[PDB]
RNA sequence: CGGUAGGGGAGCGUUCCGUGUUAGGGAGAAACGCGUGCGUGAGCCGCGUUGGACGAAGCGGAAGCGAGAAUGUCGGCUUGA
RNA sequence: AGGGUGAAAAGAACCCCCAUCGGGGAGUGAAAUAGAACAUGAAACCGUAAGCUCUCAAGCAGUGGGAGGGGGACCAGACCC
């Protein structure tokens, strides 16, 4: 086994190297044309190569959700997860950033929604519909409230699940993602912070 | 070309034995040592084994006599079980209606294979990759090179 | 196999049918057509229903005779075969030439089979006259 | 020596495929835009009146670019005219048009090979106008 | 009572292969006994 | 003059099958079901070629919109298009969106000197 | 120049006949399976393998002449297992 | 209901597995990828081998877009899976 394994791997390396030297691959920044001049990138609509959009290279964001509007925040969050943010957009793939939400339990809502709004899950039984209010749920598990608001705006389907994971909601103010240096989120809206 | 002389296709056929019940047994011995296979087939709890065993032993004896290579070397390369020639009895049933019961048959085939026929050639290609010993323009790299035929 | 359809055609009166044929048994013949072209032999046995004659030592044909009674070897008997009359032709053995046969009425009352090209008679062999 | 030889003979290595002028343009042809750079070919609608080998100039160049790129105020830059050569006027791969309606015995199958043209771009004639790029 | 359609293909393969794996298990066990047959057993 | 059919059947049903020989399961290998499916394949092709033309455009518009919103805080696709025609400038959506990808410098340059 | 019932025009193939005991064919026909040719399509046209002797055009003729549906029908083989 | 080994039975002496059946060498033959279940041998159906590929999925199974991977003893922005 050993002999044939090492010998096989020595061929696998060489054949890997033979192709790596056959046509090369940029990143973004760049200028229209180059010394690639292979298949027509220019009259064929752009479509991302996996080499571009790897999950390490993706940007990060943090939202402090204190004294905000739940829905208005969530739309921007959804946008920044999708990648409609970015010029290089593609519906088929996720090329969007991550999002981190903190102080989810201090998020605000207009009108008489703190009592009247109901969050329902139905166990999947002949009896069990379980329905609890906004504030009642917030006392227990406030994470959901943001999380649920966001998932409703993301595109449901195989992608919808995968790029949902990118949301990171939290109860309190501090968060454990200091390593990633997540920058602050830009916010298109006038109504987004509450009157106070 | 890559083999041709690393084998002997003994094909004992018209065995009175359903194909699925033969594939219970033959799926286990696709790629084993011949010694091991014989030890398996005598202890196994199947009617299926006996005619298989007979053909394995007949095939190995055939290989030892005819092409004259060692039984300790060889293995079972390609085992294969195909549909035979079906016979159809018409049995009665309750209330006048009648249904067929079939006597199924099979065509069993076994391709044995010596390990060490093209070993002189393969062991020589322990020589590491960037070598290309260009002697007869290309030459005899014809012995199951196995891993790649990336020769553009 | 024997083949069931291909047998002697019985007449209405339960008897097989036959062909007039240029050849007789007490006869020397050259082969015109086939594998053994040009070879010169004699007729021995004569199957009438096929128009196939049997020439002694010509259709060299091997046969794997399996042992009949005991535990012994048998042996590969190289036997003759049949051969169709149309392929064979009647040799002279004076000029050593082939022919195409014809009939004539001789002074001796009987009718006989002369040749063309050195038209010499071929009728005083076997039972004889 | 021998070590450097045989391997070199067998598995090669590539050079930077040409010189290239590297100065792009944007041309309009059959009411249809194309980014177009020199020493390079394009597929278009079959040009009615054009021969097999016959050079032509495209006078609808809405954009040009280089280190210091140059947009357009109006349409066409002004006296910029792209320089090209017709290659061949072969037809496109067959597109199968298929009328179908449910249950009415109305299957109607009909191919269509649109005639196209292959053209090869030789050079962009320089702009000499409205220098943008900051 | 009665089947609505046929399983047809691919599903019947999946069903049969587990049954052949029953055979595989028996083969393993019978292989194990051959070594026990060689030496001792008192 | 009896006329057996023979040749004429499966010489066309081979051609029928040649289409469907990438299909998955029963559809690939069952004469009459292949004949049922090929038609539908061609119909979905013909239908989606016209969906293509509008859907690519719709993608391009989103690309351009995404690109242009990164300039001024209140500047937006809708205004951008009318600003193009205000200056008389016949760049179609394809080119605009593709330059926005492959050379964002050029969109910056077009954005700079359209405003004035 | 959308199109069901439905009407009109223009074609493709199938076997057989005239031309023709044509050329083409045991240096490979009919068939059978594959084609990065052609046509608006029915279809056509070249390929070298399997195959082992038949037999294209073109101009014409004649029909047991085109199938997915008939709880059709004969044969094969599944599913339930 | 159930025709077509070959021109010729030349229908497989001998050897091996082996109680039989049947099989592999040998021998015959133009051919045994013509072995008597024998000529051309389509489809369904059943496998074996290789290339890619599914175990957080939802699907009349295709279609437009196409990530990543693989080619064809013929160096293509071409073509195929």
């Amino acid at each position: 086994t050993k002999c044939t394994e090492e010998w096989r791997q020595l061929k696998e390396a060489v054949k890997k190297e033979f192709a790596i030297p056959h046509v090369p691959l940029d990143q973004r920044w760049m200028f229209t044309l180059e010394e690639a001049t292979g298949p027509d990138i220019w009259n064929t609509t752009w479509y991302p190569k996996s080499a571009d959009h790897v999950p390490t290279d993706k940007k990060w964001y943090v939202v402090d959700a204190t004294d905000l509007i739940l829905g208005r925040m969530a739309s921007t969050i959804a946008i920044h997860i999708r990648g409609k943010n970015l010029a290089s957009y593609t519906p088929s793939v996720d090329m969007g950033a991550f999002v981190i939400v903190v102080n989810a339990d201090k998020v605000a809502v207009s009108g008489k929604k703190r009592t009247q709004k109901l969050y329902r899950r139905h166990s999947g039984r002949p009896g069990g519909l379980k329905e609890e209010t906004f504030d009642q749920l917030q006392k227990r598990i406030p994470e959901r409230i943001i999380e649920h608001a966001v998932r409703g705006m993301l595109p449901k389907g195989r992608l919808g699940r995968y790029l949902f994971n990118h949301l990171k909601v939290y109860k309190g103010a501090e968060h454990p993602h200091q390593a990633q240096q997540p920058i602050d989120l830009p916010l298109r809206d006038k109504r987004i912070r509450v009157e106070k | 070309e890559p083999g041709k002389c690393d084998e002997i296709t003994t094909r004992g056929y018209s065995i009175s034995m359903s194909v699925d019940k033969a594939r219970r047994v033959i799926d286990q011995i696709r790629g084993r040592s011949y010694a091991e296979t014989l030890m398996i087939l005598e202890l196994m709890p199947y009617r299926a084994c006996y005619p298989i065993f007979k053909l394995i032993y007949s095939a190995a004896a055939n290989a030892s006599h005819n092409k004259q290579f060692n039984k300790a070397n060889l293995i079972i390369s390609k085992a294969e079980v195909n549909k035979g020639i079906t016979l159809k009895k018409v049995k009665p049933r309750a209330r006048g209606r009648s249904y067929m019961i079939k006597r199924p048959t099979c065509h069993i085939t076994i391709v044995l294979r010596d390990i060490t026929h093209f070993d002189s050639y393969d062991k020589f290609l322990e020589s590491l990759t960037p070598k290309k010993l260009i002697a007869l323009l290309g030459l005899m790299s014809t012995g199951r090179r196995r891993e790649l035929l990336c020769g553009r | 196999r024997i083949k069931r359809w291909e047998r002697k055609d019985c007449k209405p009166n339960s008897l097989p049918k036959l062909h007039k044929r240029h050849v007789k048994v007490g006869d020397t013949v050259k082969v015109i057509s086939g594998g053994e072209k040009g070879k010169i032999g004699e007729i021995s046995k004569i199957h009438k229903h096929n128009s196939t004659v049997i020439i002694k030592d010509l259709n060299f044909k091997t046969k794997h005779v399996k042992s009949k009674e005991e535990g012994e070897q048998g042996q590969i008997i190289k036997i003759e075969a049949a051969i169709h009359s149309s392929n064979v032709m009647l040799i002279l053995k004076e000029q050593e030439v082939a022919d195409r046969v014809g009939h004539k009425i001789l002074e001796d009352v009987r009718k006989v089979r002369y040749l063309i090209k050195t038209g010499e008679i071929v009728d005083t062999p076997d039972r004889w006259k | 020596p021998e070590y450097n030889d045989i391997i070199n003979q067998f598995l090669p290595k590539k050079g930077p495929p040409p010189p290239r002028e590297e100065i792009f343009a944007v041309v309009v042809i059959g009411s249809r835009q194309y980014i177009v750079i020199p020493g390079r070919w394009i597929y278009t609608q079959r040009l009615k009146g054009a021969t097999v080998n016959d050079k032509i100039v495209l006078n609808k160049v809405l954009l040009v670019g280089t280190k210091a790129s140059t947009y357009i105020g109006t349409p066409i830059v002004t006296n910029a005219a792209v320089h090209a050569v017709v290659e061949e006027q072969l037809l496109d791969d067959k597109v199968i048009v298929f009328k179908y309606k449910k249950k009415k015995n109305y299957r109607r199958n009909i191919g269509h090979r649109q005639p196209i043209t292959r053209i090869k771009i030789t050079g962009i004639t320089g702009y000499e106008d409205y220098p943008a790029s900051t | 009572a009665v089947p609505k359609k046929r399983t047809s293909i691919y599903k019947k393969r999946i069903r049969k292969n587990i049954w052949k794996k029953k055979g595989y298990w028996a083969a393993l066990k019978a292989f194990s006994l051959a070594k026990s047959l060689s030496t001792g057993n008192s | 003059t009896r006329v057996k059919r023979g040749y004429i059947a499966r010489r066309r049903r081979k051609k029928i099958r040649f289409f469907a020989s990438s299909f998955r399961g029963a559809h690939s290998r069952l004469t009459r079901t292949i004949a049922q499916q090929k038609i539908r394949a061609l119909v979905s092709a013909h239908r989606d070629r016209d969906r293509q033309k509008r859907d690519f455009r719709r993608l391009w518009i989103t690309r351009i919109n995404a690109a242009i919103r990164e300039r001024g805080v209140y500047y937006n696709y809708s205004k951008f298009i009318h600003d193009l025609y205000k200056r008389q400038l016949l760049l179609n959506r394809k080119i605009l969106a593709q330059i926005a990808i492959l050379n964002p410098n050029c969109i910056y340059m077009i954005y700079n000197e359209i405003i004035k």
